[PDB]
RNA sequence: UGGCCCUCGAGUGCAAAGGCAGAAGGGAGCUUGACUGCAAGACCCACCCGUCGAGCAGGGACGAAAGUCGGCCUUAGUGA
RNA sequence: UAUUCUGGUGUCCUAGGCGUAGAGGAACCACACCAAUCCAUCCCGAACUUGGUGGUUAAACUCUACUGCGGUGACGAUACUGUAGGGGAGGUCCUGCGGAAAAAUAGCUCGACGCCAGGAU
């Protein structure tokens, strides 16, 4: 990646969901807050 | 019409007469499209009284 | 439209030997840069005949210098010293510089740095 | 009546009508044939006439092949028009024939009633033909 | 009913790990193992994955094109490419150099982390989802899927958006063949027809 | 519409041919296109003029597969009869 | 936007012709050789014109260097 | 001095190309994997760059084989023609001495030759 011209990619994004879930994933910001995700999701 | 005959002139060239070996104001003559580049142009260019490549403006 | 790295460098070795041309008076320098070797020749192409060649195959740099994966530049400096010496002792002097495809710098510039500081001329 | 739908230049040089056409010799459609014995310039017109005659006389028997086609362009100047002032003004189209060249295919009759349709057909044509039989 | 994304959600999880490690420890033998390769060089890998946008009248205005660069951003962590249109085309009103779309192509590993993303986040938060088309593969293993509108991302904040802007999302693979390619994409917890 | 109007013909074409004899500087070939490329021993022009750097007999070759290339070379003329 | 098959069928400011595919076609970086002084020899030729040019010096541009550069892929765009 | 094999590098050419089947990992060539201060992407360490790993012949390249495609290609004869004549109202035909195709088939073709380094005999 080339500086300054990107926007920062947070490598650490903890994935919080309401059932009191915790993952990491990754993405700009930090902390994800999901109420509604692929396992606990209508289908399946 | 939109496009011109340009006289180019050595900007260190001094008229008076100098008194170097040779003497003589360079100008070359080139042409230009003055619709697309209004910049009066600028161009560095061999001077065969100076010696060196001068940079050579434009006349009116 | 060969986009396999090999065919690909060929592609730009040929082009770039469109005008560079070995003479008796200035031979072309040859490089080929390989994943784990630095093979360097030198070439007049009139005679077609390879007139002093120097690798990282050959004993010399061998017990000189040994290194892990890929060629360092230091490898490539002593490359360009062992074919200045070699060359200047067959009377080979003025050349012309082959970068054989790969652009010019890293080991590659290196390699003619080191072969300037040594007395051969390109 | 047989004709190009399209050429870039409308006028074209007269040509010159030489050797045998060694192609379009063989029966390769039907049966009997009209062979071309002479070297000249069949207008469509003609064609048409011959065509339309072998098919009338023929009738209750089936099939024919118009194994040529008039693609070269002709042209020519009015009445008490003064020479000069330009190439004059395409009139109609001519296919150019040689020696062995078929120009009529037939299939579906007895010998006999192919010989005399093909006959009613070469009465139209401008050259002298012959008759023949498949190989 | 067949669930592969109980293989996703299955305990809380590290993301390197998920994407290259899954793919690594787990998807690897098993591919390996269900076609029968004889080397394992042969197992098919995700290459690179290009997002495009397709938006023609963010031409005539840039700062809808500034706007929808900085969203797709957000949204890949990463600032777009603005694509140029080749000829001068009457009835789309275009002529050549006029900038058309938007690009971005993501190799590496924020192929897999947006990959991730995609498959864990965004797809369950898009609107009424049943799953996606099998039969969307072109042929040599490559898969494209659409997304008509991006409120599906959490980096997307939904009030802020102006208006919705759509989205085309091309898989490449190393696979010839699609079996291969949906075995990997579904082994990697893709949510198929 | 209205024709006639026409072209003196450009003198174009080989002026030495194979196995004839090159001062330097002579012209060999005068091509609108390139239709021969130059071989050793010979420069080319702006307008793909082809001319000789050396004295000697010009000979026509196969560029490969399909092209031709002329060049010059050397001949040595000791047999006086 | 992604990919497989055909391989020169696109392009080249503008006619047509001849050229040209790791290119003479598309892009990027730096520029002003769209120079001064010349020139062996050639082509074309009624004359007048017209065209090609190795090589030499000066002072430069690009390039790591070899080298290339005296407008433009060529042939129209002119007036004693 | 030979020979064999790998990698580089050229020249000649009938331009040796595609396809099918087979061989190569000690060495060599390659990819594979990992990390990004020299440099690098109009976005992307994909490419190009510097530094490591030690995996694999999968791709690539390489070497052997084969007419399925592709490429090449006769002898003869015919068309055409140079010169000397002849016939026809003409379009155009014919003879003698000399030159001689194209197409098509019969065959041919899975290149030739050289220098350098590095192993092996
Ligand atoms: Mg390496
Ligand atoms: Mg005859
Ligand atoms: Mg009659
Ligand atoms: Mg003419
Ligand atoms: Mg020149
Ligand atoms: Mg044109
Ligand atoms: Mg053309
Ligand atoms: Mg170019
Ligand atoms: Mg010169
Ligand atoms: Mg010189
Ligand atoms: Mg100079
Ligand atoms: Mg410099
Ligand atoms: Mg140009
Ligand atoms: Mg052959
Ligand atoms: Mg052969
Ligand atoms: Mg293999
Ligand atoms: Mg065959
Ligand atoms: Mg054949
Ligand atoms: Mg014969
Ligand atoms: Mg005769
Ligand atoms: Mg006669
Ligand atoms: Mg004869
Ligand atoms: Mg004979
Ligand atoms: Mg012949
Ligand atoms: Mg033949
Ligand atoms: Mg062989
Ligand atoms: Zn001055």
């Amino acid at each position: 990646r080339k500086s300054d011209i990107h926007p920062e990619f947070r490598e650490d994004a903890k994935v919080y969901c309401n059932g009191e879930l915790v993952m990491t994933t990754g993405g700009t910001q930090k902390d994800y807050t999901v109420e509604v995700w692929s396992g606990n999701h209508p289908f399946y | 019409d939109v496009r011109v005959k340009v006289i180019l002139e050595c900007t260190g060239c001094v008229r008076k007469s100098v008194n170097k070996g040779s003497r003589g104001v360079s100008r070359y003559i080139t042409q230009k499209n003055r619709h697309n580049t209004p910049s009066r142009l600028e161009l560095r260019k061999f001077c065969p009284y100076c010696y060196k490549h001068t940079i050579h403006g434009e006349i009116k | 439209k060969a986009h396999t790295r090999r065919e690909d460098r060929t592609a730009r070795h040929v082009r770039i030997r469109k005008k560079v041309e070995g003479t008796p008076e200035r031979p072309r320098l040859c490089v080929f840069r390989s994943n784990k070797h630095l093979y360097v020749q030198v070439i007049d192409d009139t005679k077609m005949h390879t007139l002093a060649a120097a690798s990282t195959m050959q004993k010399a740099i061998s017990e000189n210098i040994d290194y892990s994966a890929g060629p360092t530049v230091e490898v490539a400096q002593k490359i360009g010293e062992m074919i200045a010496k070699s060359c200047l002792e067959k009377g080979i002097t003025k050349v012309a510089f082959d970068r054989g495809g790969y652009p010019y710098h890293g080991r590659v510039k290196a390699l003619a740095d080191a072969a300037r500081e040594h007395g051969l001329v390109f | 009546m047989l004709s190009p739908k399209r050429t870039r230049f409308r006028k074209q040089h007269r040509g010159r009508m030489k050797g045998i056409s060694y192609r379009g010799n063989r029966i390769c459609f039907g049966r009997y044939a009209l062979q071309a014995l002479e070297p000249a310039w069949i207008t469509s017109r003609q064609i048409e006439a011959g065509r339309r005659a072998m098919t009338r006389n023929a009738r209750r028997g089936g099939k024919i092949w118009v194994r040529i086609f008039p693609d070269k362009p002709v042209t020519v100047r009015p009445a008490e028009t003064r020479m000069g002032s330009g190439k004059g003004s395409p009139e109609y189209w001519v296919a150019v024939v040689k020696p062995g060249r078929i120009l009529y295919e037939i299939s579906g009759v007895a010998e006999n009633i192919a010989r005399r349709a093909v006959a009613i057909a070469a009465s139209k044509m401008p050259i002298r033909t012959q008759f023949i039989i498949s190989g | 009913a067949a669930g592969t994304a109980v293989f996703v959600d299955k305990a809380e999880a590290e993301t390197i790990n998920r994407l290259k490690t899954n793919y690594i420890e787990k998807m690897v033998p098993l591919l390996k193992e269900e076609f029968s390769y004889s080397n394992i060089l042969e197992v098919p890998k995700v290459v690179k994955i290009v997002v495009n946008c397709g938006i023609g009248d963010a031409s005539q205005n840039a700062k809808g094109l500034d706007a929808a660069i900085n969203e797709l951003a957000l949204i890949t962590g990463q600032r777009p490419v603005k694509t140029k249109a080749k000829t001068s085309i009457a009835g789309f009103k275009v002529r050549e150099g006029m900038t058309l779309g938007i690009a971005v192509t993501l190799r590496g590993n924020l192929m897999y982390s947006f990959l991730d993303r995609l498959i864990n986040l965004a797809l369950p938060r898009t609107r009424d989802f049943q799953g996606v088309n099998p039969n969307s593969f072109d042929g040599h293993g490559n898969y494209s899927v659409g997304f008509r509108e991006q409120s599906v991302f959490p980096e997307i904040k939904p009030e802020i958006v102006g208006k919705a802007r759509g989205m085309d999302v091309c898989i490449t693979t190393t696979a010839k063949t699609d079996k291969e390619a949906y075995k990997l994409l579904s082994l990697m917890g893709m949510p198929f027809r | 519409t209205k024709n006639g109007r026409d072209s003196k013909g450009q003198r174009l074409g080989v002026k030495i041919y194979g196995d004839q004899v090159a001062k330097p500087g002579a012209i060999i070939i005068r091509q609108r296109g390139t239709k021969f490329h130059p071989g050793k021993n010979v420069g080319i022009g702006k307008d793909h003029t082809i001319f000789a750097l050396i004295d000697g007999l010009v000979k026509f070759e196969k560029y490969g597969p399909d092209k031709k290339k002329v060049s010059v070379y050397p001949r040595e003329i000791q047999p006086e009869n």
